[PDB]
């Protein structure tokens, strides 16, 4: 049978169950044969994949269709035995996830698929064909792979041409080697995402080399030292720059050179100070220097300087007071200053007309200024854990307010006037159920009334 | 079929110019990636020289920076190697490697025989 | 004998083993799942035995 | 009914001579008893 | 003993006996 079926995985039979066998067999060896087919373990394979099939029948996995963060459709497969062949059947998939589905094999019948578009191969060794490769090369966008060693990563990754987005969750750190695995990452020339996890200590020299057309570069090391020493100046066109719990421990001095970024974070970096918004003046496109989950002891006088800042995050943070010269900045929209030691927030805040969103949770603030409620495009303000005694009856001229938190405050007092409101709901405005009798019910039921949609 | 077969090993005392090659098989060099590869005895293998596809852009390695020159020849088929006075230290075995020729079969990455070069 | 000879005569009539020997266009889930249940059935009938 | 698949063709062999000389033991027997004057 | 016989043989030939017994 294994010269004549091609299935040489029949492993030799022991005692008591070969002599029957070879009774059989002088009877005739039909039995025989067709009782071998149970040895196997590739007939084995074959009919749970057959069962796969027929169980997770078309109609099942068209209902388990779900929508990812980016809205689109998206697919995930946790824990299967395989891909079934009726998931292929599905043209309006964009989005392809599995995870930890074992000796998984990716036949051609991809190419039925139209509409794909990234996939995640999430603990999953895939081996794939000639035809469906052909496939991948020409008709994939992103690749999210988890991995926990090198060799089980796939060897056909960078055969992809077309792709623009890469999300490595691994350990790429091998043996006395500067990243030997992913040295074939400049084959990619359409990358523009990168999405670096694997514990970083030397940033590798492919990596700054394929920056130079790289769009958002985002790195997490779980609080890994990494080093730079000159290795962002090759890149020119660098927009995004996430650096979370990458252990720098201070600014690079590599990153004023890179006048293109608009979007900055390095969280839980371990950061001392961050007077370098001097050096930050190169960049007039910036707009999005995150730098929250981090320990600054203040705000350095030179953040008026720039005057493009819109969003804002020092959150998580032990600053003690905020400076009157960070109000300059006229086009903040996203600011939020949250678990911070602050006091009280100086009434140049009133002058930022373009704010649209504030945190300012978990601080001591008794009050705020009358000037800073006399700005009319505010749309969410999230105060949490803050020392309030009163509340001022001027929000109520807040029209564009949006939603708004008043969650572990000291406040016994809601004026009347915030009801007055083109736009407000119960979910915009949550606070505690004691505080809010504390308006007349007459505006309450009418809120109740147009609640529903 | 495809496979890397490369010349040019001799041992050469430092003070001289030794020229390596390579021969590509069942591909054009044009479009595909070559990458150089070295092996020491007790040492894994490390990057040493890179010449891009679809534009022809060289890349080296921090270690054998502005010392050796690479080629591409498509008369020949072939990607010459040119180093410039080569350390004793720099002995080793070079590697040639091509990955994801345009031809997707499961041998997704091929390397040479491998030459070893002497320097002392 | 009895075992073997129930074993042996559920994988002779297995529909299963006709489409094997066949490969070289739907199959029914009580046949897939009768099929399993043979092939778990001869496993612990071979760990026995 | 399926016992005959483990029996090969000797051990039919055998049954049969085995009922050949039960049958020349049974002869034999009623031959010994009526007369064996 | 009938009894006995008959439930045994149902409990050996059971399709879910396989099951249980591969789960252990």
């Amino acid at each position: 049978i294994r010269e004549e079926s091609s299935y040489s995985d029949i492993p030799d039979v022991k005692n008591d169950f070969a002599f029957m066998l070879h009774l059989i067999d002088q009877y005739d060896p039909l039995y025989s044969k067709r009782f071998a087919v149970f040895l196997s373990e590739v007939s084995e394979n074959k009919l749970r994949q057959l069962n796969l099939n027929n169980e997770w029948t078309l109609d099942k996995l068209r209902q388990r269709l779900t929508k990812n963060a980016q809205d689109k459709l998206e697919l995930h497969l946790f824990m299967l035995s395989g891909i079934p062949d009726t998931v292929f059947d599905l043209v309006e998939l964009e989005v392809l996830k599995l995870e930890l589905i074992p000796d998984v094999t990716i036949p051609p019948s991809i190419a039925q698929l139209t509409g794909l578009k990234e996939l995640w191969l999430y603990h999953t060794a895939a081996k794939i064909e000639a035809p469906a490769l052909a496939f991948l090369r020409e008709n994939l966008r992103a690749l999210h792979i988890k991995f926990t060693d090198i060799k089980e990563i796939p060897l056909w990754i960078y055969s992809l041409k077309t792709l623009e987005e890469l999300h490595l969750t691994g350990n790429l750190s091998a043996e006395n080697n500067r990243y030997i695995v992913i040295d074939g990452l400049r084959e990619l020339k359409r990358l523009k995402v990168l999405r670096l996890k694997s514990n970083l200590s030397k940033l590798p020299q492919v990596v700054t080399d394929v920056g130079v057309h790289l769009q958002k570069l985002s790195i997490n090391n779980e609080g890994t030292k990494l080093i730079v020493l000159n290795s962002l100046k090759k890149m020119v066109n660098l927009t995004e720059l996430e650096l979370i719990r990458c252990d720098l421990e201070r600014i690079p001095h590599s990153i004023f050179s890179l006048h293109n970024l608009q979007e900055i974070d390095l969280k839980d970096n371990n950061l001392k100070t961050i007077e370098e918004i001097i050096s930050f003046q190169h960049l007039h496109r910036l707009t999005c220097l995150k730098l929250w989950y981090n320990h600054i002891a203040y705000i350095p006088i030179q953040i008026g300087n720039l005057t493009n800042l819109e969003r804002l995050y020092l959150n998580r943070n032990k600053i003690e007071k905020i400076p009157t010269q960070l109000f300059y900045c006229r086009k903040l929209r996203y600011l939020d200053l949250s678990h911070n030691n602050l006091t009280f927030l100086p009434a140049d805040i009133g002058l930022l007309q373009n704010l649209q969103n504030l945190a300012v949770t978990a601080n001591r603030i008794e009050a705020l200024p009358p000037e800073l409620f006399q700005c009319r495009k505010l749309r969410a303000l999230h105060l949490g854990n803050n020392v309030l005694q009163s509340l001022p009856s001027r929000v109520g001229e807040l029209t564009n307010l949006t939603q708004i938190e008043l969650r572990g405050n000291r406040l016994e007092c809601l004026p009347v006037e915030l009801g007055e409101c083109p736009l407000l709901k119960r979910s915009g405005l949550v606070v505690e159920e004691d505080l809010f009798s504390t308006l007349p019910p007459e505006v309450k039921e009418r809120l109740w009334r147009a609640d529903k949609e | 079929q495809v496979q890397l077969v490369e010349s040019g090993g001799g041992l050469v005392q430092a003070g001289g110019s030794l020229r390596l090659s390579c021969a590509a098989s069942g591909f054009p060099v044009m479009n595909a990636g070559m990458y150089w590869y070295r092996q020491a005895p007790g040492k894994e293998r490390e990057w040493v020289a890179a010449i891009e596809s679809e534009g022809t852009s060289t890349y080296y390695a921090d270690s054998v920076k502005g010392r050796f020159t690479i080629s591409r020849d498509n008369a020949k088929n072939t990607v010459y190697l040119q180093m410039n006075s080569l350390k004793p230290e720099d002995t080793a075995v070079y590697y040639c490697n091509v990955k994801d020729v345009g031809d997707n079969h499961f041998p997704y990455d091929y390397w040479g025989q491998g030459t070893q070069v002497t320097v002392s | 004998l009895e075992h073997f000879v129930s074993i042996l005569l559920k994988c002779f009539d297995s529909p299963w083993t006709t489409r094997a020997l066949s490969e070289t266009g739907v199959l029914d889930k009580k046949e897939g799942e009768q099929a399993k249940a043979l092939f778990e059935k001869v496993k612990k009938f071979r760990t026995h035995v | 009914p399926a016992y005959r698949i483990l029996k090969p063709w000797w051990d039919v062999f055998t049954d049969y001579i085995s009922i050949v000389m039960l049958m020349i033991a049974v002869f034999g027997g009623t031959l010994q008893v009526t007369q064996d004057k």
